[PDB]
């Protein structure tokens, strides 16, 4: 399957940030 | 038929049985505490559920991402549900939406019409990278939310990646609007409470298709019909004057973005594509989101609209 996703984004990360 | 969404929140509800008291224990503190824009702080979702905090506050409480993945989802559904707003981005728009410049505001970012949105942008075809693993990305919700960074409560956006997966990763990722500062200052120079930086880059992505719920003036459709900005803000939820009981919407409102912008330039194509099936001896300039500065008044504004495409001929 040739015609697909071209940009990638950073996955969320899984934790939440310190607070 | 039945949206992948409101499959899966209907699926959570059912798995979670204490969903719906949640939500209304969510609704109590939100009358009470009157929001002026989040609906529910994430902070505050321990109390939601007692079994929740006994479970949180083990060490392991940080450590197991399943408990975290119920207080984001009560967060975010408890918020959702009261509007169900679902808005589909256009294709001849989700194309010319690359990244918003640098010095845009984020108090723009205050403009959504409900406290959570979901946005459709499957057409662009981005996907979202976990340790080799690529996911294509459905949508993402953008949520408001009030912050204590201690001493201090801000304003803050979330964003919740849809991927359409059973281990799909519902944790907020959070966007401080509350400062004066512009997106560059906050996404790439660090300047935010919050520098996870991967989350940042992330959000940066997301920033360009949310746009268009905070313009002043949007291509909003509604089963083909224009909605003015006025009409979009109206309540959905009706509340119940006696008991304080919550109605909520049993089905999405599906809005369309961008759709007449979207149907003029296939018919610029469409030209195109004729002429060319002619062959007798004509091009498209793409829109693009176009950042400026009235700078007017002396109060010092950012301003951000839509420059559409334009048929050449």
């Amino acid at each position: 399957y040739q015609k697909m996703i071209y940009k990638l984004l950073p996955g969320p990360n899984k934790m939440l940030p310190k607070v | 038929s039945m949206h992948h969404t409101i499959a899966r929140m209907n699926a959570f509800n059912k798995a979670f049985a204490n969903a719906k008291d949640c939500y209304k224990k969510m609704q109590a503190w939100h009358l009470l505490n009157k929001p002026k824009h989040a609906f529910f702080p994430m902070q505050n979702t321990p109390a939601l559920d007692n079994g929740l905090a006994a479970l949180y506050e083990l060490r392991g409480g940080k450590e197991d991402a399943h408990i975290l993945s119920i207080l984001s989802r009560l967060y975010l559904y408890g918020a959702w549900r009261n509007t169900l707003g679902i808005y589909q981005l256009d294709e001849e728009i989700i194309k010319d939406c690359k990244e918003l410049p640098d010095d845009t505001p984020t108090s723009i970012f205050l403009n959504l019409p409900d406290w959570c949105v979901y946005v459709d942008i499957s057409s662009a075809q981005i996907a979202t990278f976990d340790d080799g693993v690529a996911k294509h990305i459905k949508g993402f919700w953008a949520i408001y939310d009030i912050v204590e960074m201690n001493g201090i409560n801000h304003d803050v956006l979330d964003f919740v990646v849809d991927t359409d997966t059973d281990d799909n990763v519902y944790v907020p990722q959070p966007f401080i609007l509350s400062s004066g500062q512009s997106v560059a200052e906050v996404l790439d120079y660090g300047a935010s409470l919050f520098d996870d930086d991967t989350s940042n880059t992330l959000i940066k992505g997301l920033l360009p298709y949310l746009l268009w719920l905070c313009v002043a003036e949007p291509d909003i459709t509604y089963k083909g019909l224009p909605v003015s900005r006025e009409e979009l803000t109206r309540p959905k939820h009706s509340i119940n004057k006696k008991t304080g009981a919550f109605v909520t919407p049993s089905e999405p409102f599906i809005y369309q973005i961008g759709e007449r912008l979207g149907s003029e330039v296939r018919r610029y194509q469409s030209i195109i594509d004729g002429e060319q099936k002619r062959n007798r001896p004509p091009h498209i300039r793409r829109g693009h989101w176009h950042g400026y500065w009235q700078g007017t008044g002396q109060a010092k504004e950012f301003r951000v609209r839509w420059q559409p495409a334009v048929f050449v001929n």
